[PDB]
């Protein structure tokens, strides 16, 4: 399974961006999809996830600002990012996980729970 | 050619203990459940106790449960009935019966072979 | 056209497999429920699932756990093939009418329709299964059937063809209670876990909430299942009516009696449904190829 992220770019503070993740190959609509980000020199942090049932989950740093959605007919996942701030500048990675790997809500934030990862897309918010 | 011979009956006092024996011939006892029945004067057969082919399963009438103990010796082709704390109401003829199945039954008409019986008497 | 035949055949075979494996639990359930009825019993003799099973194995023997089994298999072939195999078709009929009820209400109405039809057709086989499971050479009323086909012959001769449907109405009430309670409790328990962020909305949370729903559906089923087992098992005239049976159970034994057999009933419901669903899916998929 290959994941391709798109929609990255440069946006002014307070602006909005929409990321897209397109899975290819033996992709199943039953896969949980998640978004992670890694700022320069920083560890990879969880951003948002959407279960195969469509239930969205968000990190506290992005709660109320980012909205994840899924188009099951296109197997495409979207991440709408509003009220972007300079601290949101990072590479955003799309991830996919097989069904049944998530027991607790905190499990969505564990990088090791995702079987497939994209190449990532850079998002930059100048000061 | 099959015969069951009961022994051990007799006259005992209330509170005494008695052991009945049932010797089988013409059959391999380990293939038959062995049951004990009793018949008071002028009454029909009353179920007393039964033991499965292996002896791991036993059942007793409510009137004798806790007082009587049934056992068997497949190597000696003999079944036994240990009776403790005998009471006047235990006075009856005791019959041994074999059921052509490993497991027991409380119904006399379900047993294939029957002994001649032994008298047990408990004066008041 | 052929996939409906595959659905029916798969549901029948998967139900037969699950019934074979779970059937000792069924005999333990029935013997715990009839145990309260047994007249003039000086003490209990069945307690626990494994204690009941071992008591039956030691005194009566292993085959006695199976004693009702051919009527169980006939119930799975006739009743469960229709009940499970037709569910998708009836849910489709209701989905074409999707404005008439919510999705939950549609699942309920499909379940009630297929369960009612399947209980009506099933009932002779349940009367035979229950009567053969309850009967013992060491308890209660004398055994009156030498297995399943003799049970059908004797019931149909003695009690007429109408007699084989004895206890249809408690069995309908039980199946309605199971379907409504299990579907409602599953969706409410899934909502409770996910909406409060207690569990991840993934297969573990669904399996946990399905276990809770299946227990609650067994608990609600249980009073009606006790009265059903007793009424079906009873010779004619022992109970004047099903409410007379329920009133007698409550009057002499008290309210704890209705739950008798609850633990093997739950274990069988869950294990049977798991084995059935797994085998039904796998066989349906493999045969569909
Ligand atoms: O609608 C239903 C009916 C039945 N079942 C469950 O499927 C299993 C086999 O379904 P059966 O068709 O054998 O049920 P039964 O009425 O004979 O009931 P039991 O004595 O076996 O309990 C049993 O465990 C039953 O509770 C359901 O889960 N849902």
């Amino acid at each position: 399974v290959q994941l391709v992220e798109s929609g990255g770019g440069l946006v002014q503070a307070g602006g909005s961006l929409r990321l897209s993740c397109a899975p290819s190959g033996r992709t199943s609509s039953t896969y949980t999809m998640g978004w992670f980000r890694q700022a320069p020199g920083k560890e990879r942090e969880f951003v948002a996830a959407i279960s195969w049932t469509g239930t969205p989950y968000y990190a506290d740093s992005v709660k109320g600002r980012f909205t994840i959605s899924r188009d099951n007919a296109k197997n495409t996942v979207y991440l709408q990012m509003n009220s972007l701030k300079p601290e949101d500048t990072a590479v955003y990675y799309c991830a996919a996980a097989r069904p049944g790997l998530f027991i607790f809500v905190s499990d969505y934030a564990r990088t090791a729970k995702y079987d497939y990862w994209g190449q990532g897309t850079q998002v930059t918010v100048p000061p | 050619q099959v015969q069951l011979v009961e022994s051990g009956g007799g006259l005992v006092q209330a509170g005494d203990s008695l052991r009945l024996s049932c010797a089988a011939s013409g059959l391999t006892l380990k293939n038959y459940a062995m049951g004990w029945f009793r018949q008071a004067p002028g009454k029909e057969h009353e179920f007393v106790a039964v033991i499965s082919w292996s002896g791991s399963g036993t059942s007793y009438a409510d009137s004798v449960e806790g007082r009587f103990t049934i056992s068997r010796d497949n190597a000696k082709n003999t079944a036994f009935l240990q009776m403790s704390s005998l009471k006047p109401e235990d006075t009856a003829v005791y019959y041994c019966a074999a059921r052509d199945g490993g497991y027991g039954s409380r119904w006399p008409d379900e047993y294939t072979y029957w002994g001649q019986g032994t008298q047990v008497t408990v004066p008041p | 056209h052929p996939t409906l035949g595959v659905q029916l055949f798969s549901a029948g075979i998967a139900a037969c497999l699950a019934d074979v494996i779970t059937f000792p639990l069924d005999t333990a359930k029935v013997r715990l429920q009839v145990q309260g009825e047994c007249p003039t019993s000086s003490v209990i003799r069945y307690k626990g699932v494994l204690g009941t099973i071992t008591a039956v194995v030691k005194t009566e023997g292993r085959m006695k756990l199976y004693s009702g089994l051919p009527a169980g298999l006939q119930r799975q072939i006739s009743s469960a093939s229709l009940r499970i195999g037709l569910y998708d078709t009836v849910q489709e009929f209701l989905t074409a009418g999707k404005e008439t009820a919510p999705s939950l209400g549609s699942k309920i109405l499909a379940g009630l329709t297929t369960g009612g039809v399947a209980v009506f057709i099933g009932q002779p086989t349940e009367v035979v299964k229950v009567r053969l499971q309850a009967q013992s050479h060491l308890h209660g009323i004398k055994p009156r059937y030498t297995g399943t086909y003799n049970a059908y012959r004797i019931i149909a001769t003695t009690e007429g063809l109408t007699g084989l449907w004895k206890g249809t109405t408690p069995n309908l009430m039980r199946s309605v209670i199971i379907n409504c309670t299990e579907l409602v409790t599953y969706d409410l328990m899934k909502e409770a876990f996910v909406k409060n962020n207690i569990l991840a909305d993934d297969v573990p949370c669904h399996l946990v909430s399905a276990l809770i729903a299946g227990f609650c559906a067994t608990a609600m089923s249980s009073p009606v299942d006790v009265v059903k087992t007793r009424f079906i098992n009873s010779p004619p005239g022992q109970y004047k009516s099903v409410p007379n049976c329920a009133m007698k159970v409550f009057t002499n034994e008290g309210p704890t009696a209705f739950f008798k057999g609850l633990v093997p009933s739950f274990l069988r419901l869950g294990s049977w449904n798991v084995i059935m669903f797994v085998c039904f899916e796998q066989l349906k998929r493999e045969l569909s190829k």
